[PDB]
């Protein structure tokens, strides 16, 4: 039933679990007991833009998203419509959160427009560049910026364009 | 005592293109990339790692139509298998 | 007739550390990254998938000495999985 | 034994392969016969620079290299002491061989020394940098500049320092 905290998440068998741990040796990410565990996440989407076009059906997006993790047994923090800046903010604030100390891992989700360089905040123009790197939000999070989540699964998934090529090229058969 | 950490490990990025490239957005239906991601989580989260997971987003874009992108999996310092275990 | 094709797709790049970061040589066994490659290439080129064995290079250098790095495997779309069924 | 063509590379055996094409369908790479397969694989590397010590033990990693990637069934192209333009002129050369086309893959291997920035063609010093990014690399071997390995795996194996950092952090336990 999808009427349980997973949703429409299909759940892993304790057979599953136990296959998993077979087929595999002592190379799986050690998971913390569910009842004593507080897991996070953080999802940062711009919708609305100073100068470039408005990201219509981004609420779809932050919907799914947000229910998808929640099922996987995250609290999600959900930023909208941030500046670069405030992202950096946002990100110094998440790495700081104590309740990673009791999590085994951490998503980080961001949804905007992008550029080659990387991710655009919602002040963005061609004139005043508002960018957040993908090597920035790395280093926010490592072992050095976040202790708390060392040894831990950090996953970072990037909705947004990285140029304006439309990434394809012809062949003939 | 101390003891010495890798300053960058366990990392995995998920990208939504390839570099110098487009990525798609529908105004009712949502960023195709994010469906397609929660769709394979809720089905292979139970029996995949989540770098599996990924390829296997992936691969649902190899056809490209007139809305082609290709999903890219970025630094990854992943040590072991990081499976989800949903329910558990 | 002509038909669309991914520019970029089944990549997969493995670097010898992570960004901003050394990677080592001996003056008489080489490089530790290439030597752990090959061994781990040797060992589970029958059995696992390149990405996969990549992991294990990974893994093996999970514990931090004196020269200490992590491998990094960069910009992939590998779509499938990439078995080298050595011996055929 | 290690006296075939595979040397030390383990073997895999028939019932192996089946049992990889069992538990996976068809999300395999598909593997060309072994009778007509043209295999390629390019080495790369710099061991010898105008300015930057002399990468000692490179020989080792040449010889292990080239002797592995034979023994996966790889033609192996050794190039030594390239600068960056070189390497761009020996990558260019690559994509254009016809042995791709009757190939299913391919290895590319580089070793030298880096900075953040790429890899360090033969005459590189900090006044005249001599540097072939990463990027230059995946854009020279993808669909549009490589059209024969279209649909085939196409591994790159870096040997180089990324930067001045230790990579490491303290913690106590
Ligand atoms: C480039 C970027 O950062 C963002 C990423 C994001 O918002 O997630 N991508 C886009 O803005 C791309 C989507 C534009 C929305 C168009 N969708 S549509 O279905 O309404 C539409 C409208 C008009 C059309 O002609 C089409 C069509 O089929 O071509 C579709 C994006 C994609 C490519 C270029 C620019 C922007
Ligand atoms: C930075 C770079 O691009 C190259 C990559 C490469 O050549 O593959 N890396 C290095 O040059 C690193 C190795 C230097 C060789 C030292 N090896 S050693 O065993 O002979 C040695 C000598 C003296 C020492 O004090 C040590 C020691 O244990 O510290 C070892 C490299 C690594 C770190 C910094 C600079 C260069």
């Amino acid at each position: 039933t999808s009427s349980g905290s997973e949703g429409n998440v299909k759940l892993c068998s304790l057979e599953e679990a136990q296959r998993i741990w077979k087929q595999k040796s002592a190379e799986i990410y050690p998971i913390m007991d569910k009842s004593s565990r507080t897991r996070l996440a953080l999802i940062i989407c711009n919708e609305e833009f100073d100068s470039i076009p408005r990201r219509t059906g981004a609420e779809v997006d932050i919907t799914g998203m947000t229910m998808l993790l929640q099922n996987l047994g995250y609290s999600v923090d959900v930023k909208k419509n941030l500046t670069a800046s405030d992202m950096t903010t946002e990100l110094e604030a998440f790495a700081h959160r104590p309740e990673h100390k009791t999590s085994d891992s951490t998503f980080l989700v961001f949804m905007s427009h992008g550029i080659r360089e990387g991710i655009c905040g919602k002040k963005h123009s061609e004139q005043v560049p508002d960018i957040l790197q993908l090597n920035a939000i790395f280093n926010m999070l490592n072992t050095k910026n976040c202790p708390s989540l060392k040894d831990k699964p950090k996953v970072i998934i990037i909705q947004a364009c990285r140029g304006d090529s439309p990434g394809v090229v012809w062949f003939k058969d | 005592a101390i003891k010495k950490a890798h300053i960058e490990k366990d990392f995995i990025a998920f990208c939504s293109s390839t570099p110098d490239n487009v990525s798609w957005r529908h105004p009712t239906m949502g960023s195709v990339f994010i469906g397609r991601l929660i769709e394979h989580m809720q089905e292979y989260a139970c029996s995949c790692d989540v770098e599996e997971i990924f390829r296997k987003v992936r691969f649902s874009f190899e056809q490209p139509d007139g809305r082609a992108q290709m999903p890219t999996t970025e630094r990854v310092t992943l040590t072991r298998c990081f499976y989800l275990f949903p329910g558990h």
